């Protein structure tokens, strides 16, 4: 949070990339470090490789590299997922009478809907288009 | 035994121990590996023009060659016969005591003045209405040179004179350790001791390493050259 | 903000001399500034595009244009070691003692990155060597702090 | 609660007055970050991106999701509405229907064309039995190899229609001709008819195998696609 | 939008795009899902995307109310929009392939040259590739360009003099302007995050920097202005790396008529003339296309060799097999004419369609040659007698299969509904190939058998 | 085999008497004689 | 450590359980959170 491409690359990306050794059937590795404070390292494996074994090996090498990342990044967390960008369907949740913001709807879907849909028979992965509520403290420098 | 599963099971128990280990042992990086104890081959690196020292060559192999070899499928363990460079702050106790400072003050100053800070953005989200400007804020960045480290301000004296890190220490670019020193036929050398991953094919892995080395050669500095002082695979190829 | 004004900013930055020339013929705005207050001359002086810097000044470009923090093209050219551009700017009436909002001058920036030739060019055109910033720091104070032996000798005047 | 967070003590003044967190900040429940502004026809929107699980039925899953969302309808706050901007299962349902339509229409046409030439309903039944038996058999072998019902497998069988329909026509038609030209009874006529073509049919299977099997041994993404057609066509052809 | 553009700026453009689709395309468009601050090229305030959902295919009659037509209309309509690169496009069958003409190029820093030097080398490769429109078209960078960023410098001496610690300074700045995740709280039995950040109005412009105060050890409040100095510089808002080293992904496709392999071979030639220390590599579909094309020759070979050997064992002749294998072009010519005429492409459905057309034509020929040869071998008939007797006996079954199958695939050819693209690709090429494969084979198979049996007595 | 090693005892009382942190003592001894990995820096665009 | 079953279930058990969906051959999943702070989420799979 609040980091630039250079800050993210030089503290997170390079540290993780240097630790992605000892993993089997890796073809190539690519990463993006952007000014939103985000990094995405994609490890592409040989066709026929067990995607589960590929993922656990990447996860394991990351776990050992976690103490080398900033506390701010360690606190947030680093997600290792199987890149299968192919959706069955997208369910949209909207407010028609303008009593709820996009933040208010996101928290409802996260709290009341998401978990039930994840449990539904034959559902693999469920991504929330938004985040659950956060206790936002909006500071005033004049007051401080 | 499936060495993949054996590694997963072993590390699952290691991660329970990891938090109980000292912070210094964690920051050095603990490694779980599934390789043969014996060396598959040794990839030596020398400079025929004598432009680079034993230390200089080792840094290049570590920084430009090692990582890509370590990631190659079939490579269980890679031993660098040498050391990658680090910013070496060689402290002087006579000079530290003179200015009434300690290694504690030196470490604190480096952590403060060699920092990579996340300082947010101008016109960041959520923004005010009528915002036209949107730019990242860049504060302190990691230092890059012996000079930059030299001019780290430890303290200012009562008369207003500055005490910099170069006033209490010699600041050079030197190996993380000085334990390993290699030689090829007498002349200075570095290289990589490569161990075959459990179950991996010796000949297929050796070929894959040569393929990766072939991509680096064009981008070497002047004089730098790969040598093959030790390889167990040629015998297998020739004997068959 | 005009259509050609934005294209000149993009061209001057990229260093597309032939596109800059076509835009100078069509009457593209040389005083075209982006949101930070950088004119084509600012951009050209930063990225080290000499041929365009010369073409812009010929076409009535403000040599002493300043951004929203008070930095001028000379500040940038001097800071990023563009000797050829620094000379052309000073030749075309660039204020050598130009201060930004921090009180930092082209000499301060030139000295900070050890650009020896540029420091000599600036001093030749009457760069105030005793000029201080908001922290009361001179170009000499920068040289001794950086530990620049050669630069410290030049500013010893 | 925001109330609890508002009451957080920051400092106590000497005069006795307290400085709470609400005194120096606005405290609300908001989003983790405000980068993305989502709207559906101008109205504030969120949603769920749902992927299909490994070896799951797309049509069952889609129905199950709609069945779950239906049970959540009564508890939705005033104004909240569910919308389906993206859904593949309507498209996949059409693909299935259009293929079954083609496969059924295909069997009907063989019936009509068999009657047009041979002009006896008895001969038109033999291919009407043989073709579906092969098509069913095909699905059994797809399951055995661990393949799914998808656009490539479905259209793979549509492309094989000509090969399966032919096998049936060739056998019956040849028996009809041998009876007409020699006057043999159906039993003895079938023996002679098969005796002429049985060797060719085995040979055809081996030729068609050599055409389609190597198509599956392509590597990477292209190989994976061709493998779906290769296994589907070779399986249907082999059963035929 | 141009780099440096704000969220509100992008929302206005999306509002115009949303207004267009619900106005001009009211009969087609069901909904517009406007996502401001997201793009596949890279996320940011200047980028956005509008996912348009259309009504049922039943409610959209004719080709004028198809995505093909609606795309072309919308693209031209938004080309007028001032200071915004806005356009529409159809989704591919799958993302997992890309384009057959397209390539994916990685430009690599192999000697720690730096970001700025790799940009110069990238601009150099693009400039040279632009001088070859005959081979390479739409050769562009996938990444973002450098943007103005606000470099602030904390004076260490001035901070230590006032008695202000750097931790307190760097925390105050990072927390206010960037936000800071403090710890967790439980909202209605669900653990959720706690963030501290500046209220928008006090963290917008550089003048707001000086309104933030940090307490010194003596207890006095010091403003940021007192111990800080700021300037404008350019930096990357998105840094790319490939196989550990810094890189820049370059996209592009082969020019109309030219092949992917050729377009790649030139990109390699151009790349070999870049500054020292700048390497390159092929990724994604290019990596795939390369090491898939090296197999094709070997697979064609084995297939063709085994077909020969199988027919050689069947007929007990090294020569006769040629009479069967010579039927291949008769089925392919019609498929090509049909696909070409209609304006279709050499896609997988077509390619597999050829193999089934070649398969059935080969099947017809095998039985004619089998019948003809068996009459000569057993009934002791002459070449021409046996060949004429064969084609007579085999005429009806060939016609019945062809008549049934041509009519069977006819609905797929004329189809214009949902999944018509796949149906058309499967149908068109098969019908076309079957017509020529049926009409030509019945006259050519006997020609092949006679010529081969004569040439090899 | 066992080798000679330099055993050093920190007198807690004398340290508490003089008012010196045992953390500062162990850091000074450890950092000086053993070496202390402080943080990372960027050498020609690589983390070291 | 020190957290009651309620706090543990909210911050740990549910956070984990709501991520244990879409796994191959999973029959059922039973978990318990106790006063000692201990969580134990057991996932049982099809025989074979
Ligand atoms: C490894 C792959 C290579 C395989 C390639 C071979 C393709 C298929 C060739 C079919 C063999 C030709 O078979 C032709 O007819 C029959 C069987 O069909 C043979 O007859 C022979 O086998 C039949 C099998 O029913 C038996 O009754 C009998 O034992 C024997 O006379 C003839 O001797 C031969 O002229
Ligand atoms: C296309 N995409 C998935 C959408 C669509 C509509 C949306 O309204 C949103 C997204 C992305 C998601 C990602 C989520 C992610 N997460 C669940 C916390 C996330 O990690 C971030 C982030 N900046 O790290 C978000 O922006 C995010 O909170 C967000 O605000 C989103 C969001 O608002
Ligand atoms: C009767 C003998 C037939 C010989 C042809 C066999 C071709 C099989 C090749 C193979 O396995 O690849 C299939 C391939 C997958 O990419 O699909 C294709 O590209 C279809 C091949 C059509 C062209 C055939 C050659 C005719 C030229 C005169
Ligand atoms: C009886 C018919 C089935 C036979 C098909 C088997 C073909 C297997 C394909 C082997 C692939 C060989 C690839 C060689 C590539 C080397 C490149 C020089
Ligand atoms: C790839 C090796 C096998 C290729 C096919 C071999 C065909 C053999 C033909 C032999 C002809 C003999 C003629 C006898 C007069
Ligand atoms: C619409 C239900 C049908 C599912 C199986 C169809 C197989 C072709």
């Amino acid at each position: 949070p609040g980091a630039d491409a250079k800050t993210v690359q030089d503290t997170v990306t390079q540290v993780i990339e240097q630790n992605m050794n000892g993993i089997d059937n890796l073809m190539y590795m690519s990463s993006n470090s952007d000014s939103t404070g985000t990094v995405q390292i994609t490890l592409t494996f040989e066709s026929g490789t067990d995607a589960d074994i590929a993922q656990v090996q990447v996860q394991n090498k990351l776990q050992l590299a976690m103490p080398l990342l900033p506390q701010e990044v360690q606190q947030q967390g680093v997600s290792v997922e199987k890149s299968s960008s192919s959706f069955l369907m997208v369910v949209g949740v909207i407010n028609t009478d303008g009593t709820m913001t996009q933040e208010d709807i996101s928290d409802y879907v996260a709290a009341n809907m998401k978990d039930a849909i994840s449990r539904t028979s034959g559902v693999g992965d469920v991504q929330l288009f938004g985040s659950q509520y956060a206790m936002r403290i909006w500071m005033n420098p004049n007051e401080l | 035994t499936d060495a993949d599963i054996a590694q997963v099971q072993v590390q699952n128990k290691l991660q329970l121990a990891m938090p109980l280990l000292p912070q210094e042992v964690q920051q050095q990086g603990v490694s779980v590996e599934k390789s043969s104890s014996s060396f598959l081959m040794v990839v030596g690196v020398i400079n025929t023009d004598g432009t680079m020292t034993q230390e200089d060559i080792s840094d290049y192999v570590a920084a430009n060659m090692k990582d890509a070899i370590s990631r190659t499928s079939g490579v269980g363990d890679v031993q660098l016969f040498g050391s990658q460079y680090a910013m070496r702050i060689w402290m002087n106790p006579n000079e530290l005591n003179k200015f009434q400072l300690t290694p504690v003050d030196v470490i604190t100053a480096i952590k403060a003045q060699n920092a990579q800070v996340a300082a947010g953005q101008l016109g960041g989200t959520p923004p005010v209405k009528g915002q036209q400007l949107n730019a990242s804020i860049i504060a302190q960045t990691r230092l890059t040179s012996t000079e930059e480290f030299g001019k780290i301000l430890l303290k200012v004296n009562q008369d207003g004179s500055r005490v910099l890190l170069r006033d209490v220490a010699k600041i050079e670019l030197g190996g993380e350790n000085y334990d390993i020193i290699a030689e090829f036929n007498g002349q200075p050398a570095s290289g990589l001791g490569i161990k075959l991953a459990t179950g991996a094919n010796a000949l297929d892995t050796a070929a894959a390493i040569r393929a990766e080395l072939a991509k680096m050669e064009p981008f070497f500095p002047s004089g730098l050259k790969i040598v093959y002082p030790y390889d167990t695979t040629p015998f297998v190829k020739i004997s068959i | 903000g005009s259509d050609l004004g934005k294209k000149l900013l993009e061209a001057a930055r990229a260093g597309r001399d032939d596109e800059v020339r076509i835009l100078m013929a069509n009457g593209a705005d040389v005083n075209a500034a982006d949101v930070v207050g950088w004119t084509p001359l600012h951009l050209a002086a930063y990225w080290g595009h000499l041929e365009i810097v010369e073409v812009l000044l010929k076409n009535g470009a403000d040599v002493n244009a300043y951004d929203t923090l008070g930095s001028t093209p000379l500040h940038l050219a001097a800071h990023f070691g563009h000797l050829e551009i620094v000379e052309v700017l000073l030749k075309n009436g660039a204020d050598v003692n130009a201060k930004d909002d921090n009180g930092i001058t082209p000499l301060h920036l030139a000295a900070n990155r050890g650009h020896l030739e540029i420091v000599e060019v600036l001093l030749k055109y009457g760069a105030d060597v005793n000029a201080q910033d908001k922290f009361g720091k001179t170009a000499f104070d920068i040289s001794i702090n950086n530990g620049n032996e050669d630069l410290a000798e030049i500013l010893q005047k | 609660s925001t109330e609890e967070f508002g009451k957080i003590l920051l400092k106590v003044n000497q005069d006795g007055s307290r400085v709470l967190l609400r005194d120096v900040a606005k405290i609300e429940l908001g989003g983790e970050n405000y980068d993305i502004i989502a709207e559906f026809n101008g109205q504030p929107a969120s949603g769920l991106g749902i992927k299909l699980a490994t070896g799951a039925n797309a049509l069952d899953t889609a129905a199950a999701i709609r069945a779950e969302l239906a049970k959540m309808e009564p508890f939705f706050p005033s104004g909240l509405k569910i919308v389906y901007p993206y859904d593949t299962t309507p498209f996949v349902k059409i693909s299935i229907h259009e293929v079954v339509k083609t496969l059924v229409e295909a069997i009907i046409l063989v019936f009509l064309v068999m009657y047009l030439f041979l002009q006896n309903f008895r001969a038109t039944l033999i291919p009407t039995i043989a073709v579906p038996v092969v098509l069913l058999g095909t699905f059994a072998v797809l399951a055995a190899f661990g393949f799914s019902i998808n656009t490539l497998t479905m259209f793979g069988m549509v492309l094989a229609i000509g090969l399966l329909v032919d096998d049936a026509i060739v056998v019956v038609e040849n028996v009809e001709r041998v009876m007409a030209e020699e006057g043999l009874p159906p039993k003895e006529a079938t023996r002679k008819s098969m005796g002429q073509i049985q060797g060719a049919l085995v040979g055809i299977a081996m030729v068609l195998s050599a055409v389609f099997v190597p198509m599956a041994f392509f590597g990477g993404s292209t190989g994976a696609i061709y493998r779906q057609f290769s296994i589907t066509i070779v399986s249907a052809m082999a059963l035929s | 939008l141009p780099a440096g553009a704000t969220q509100e700026r992008t929302q206005k453009v999306l509002n115009e795009v949303t207004h267009y689709y619900l106005t001009k395309e009211k009969n087609n468009v069901e909904s517009v899902f406007a996502v401001n601050g997201f793009g596949f090229a890279g996320r940011g305030q200047n980028t956005g995307i509008a996912f348009v959902s259309l009504k049922d295919w039943a409610d959209r009659p004719g080709e004028e109310n198809k995505v093909e037509a609606i795309t072309m209309r919308a693209t031209r309509a938004f080309s007028q929009i001032k200071d915004a690169m806005v356009f529409a496009f159809n989704l591919p069958a799958t993302v997992e392939l890309g384009t057959a003409t397209g390539f994916d190029f990685e430009l690599i820093d192999q000697a720690g040259l730096g970001h700025e030097k790799l940009t110069q080398a990238r601009n150099q490769l693009l400039a040279e590739a632009a001088k070859h429109p005959d081979m390479l078209t739409s050769v562009r960078p996938n990444g973002l360009e450098d943007t103005p960023q606000f470099k602030i410098d904390i004076d260490q001496e001035k901070a230590q003099a006032l008695g202000v610690s750097i931790n307190d300074i760097n925390t105050t700045l990072g927390a206010a302007w960037g936000g800071s995740y403090v710890n967790d709280f439980i909202d209605r039995g669900r653990v959720k995050k706690v963030y501290v950040m500046s209220e928008a109005k006090y963290r917008m412009l550089p003048d707001d920097i000086g309104d933030w105060y940090v307490r010194a050890a003596d207890g006095q409040m010091v403003p940021f202005s007192a111990f800080s100095s700021s300037r404008w510089e350019y930096g990357s808002p998105r840094l790319e790396r490939y196989n550990g080293l810094p890189s820049m992904e370059i996209l592009g496709q082969a020019a109309p008529g030219k092949s992917t392999g050729e377009a790649m071979e030139l990109m390699e030639q151009l790349a070999s003339k870049l500054p020292t220390g700048v390497g390159y590599d092929w990724t994604g579909m290019s990596y795939q296309e390369r090491l898939s094309g090296n197999q094709a020759p070997s697979l064609y070979a084995i297939s063709l060799i085994v077909v020969f050997l199988c027919l050689a064992a069947l007929y007990e002749s090294w020569s006769i097999p040629f009479s069967v294998m010579l039927v291949v072009p008769l089925g392919v010519i019609g498929a090509l004419l049909a696909a070409t005429f209609r304006g279709l492409t050499n896609d997988v459905y077509f390619q597999v369609g050829l193999l089934t057309t070649i398969g059935l034509s080969a099947k017809n020929a095998i039985l004619i040659v089998e019948f003809a040869k068996d009459l000569m071998d057993k009934e002791g008939k002459g070449l021409i007698e046996a060949t004429l007797d064969a084609v007579r006996m085999r005429l009806r079954p060939i016609l019945m299969t062809s008549l049934a199958f041509i009519l069977g695939v006819m609905p797929l050819v004329i189809s214009t509904g949902a999944g018509s693209g796949a149906q058309n690709a499967v149908g068109t090429g098969v019908m076309g190939g079957m017509v020529t494969a049926t009409v030509l084979a019945i006259f050519f198979v006997p020609v092949f058998f006679v010529v081969v049996r004569r040439r090899f007595s």
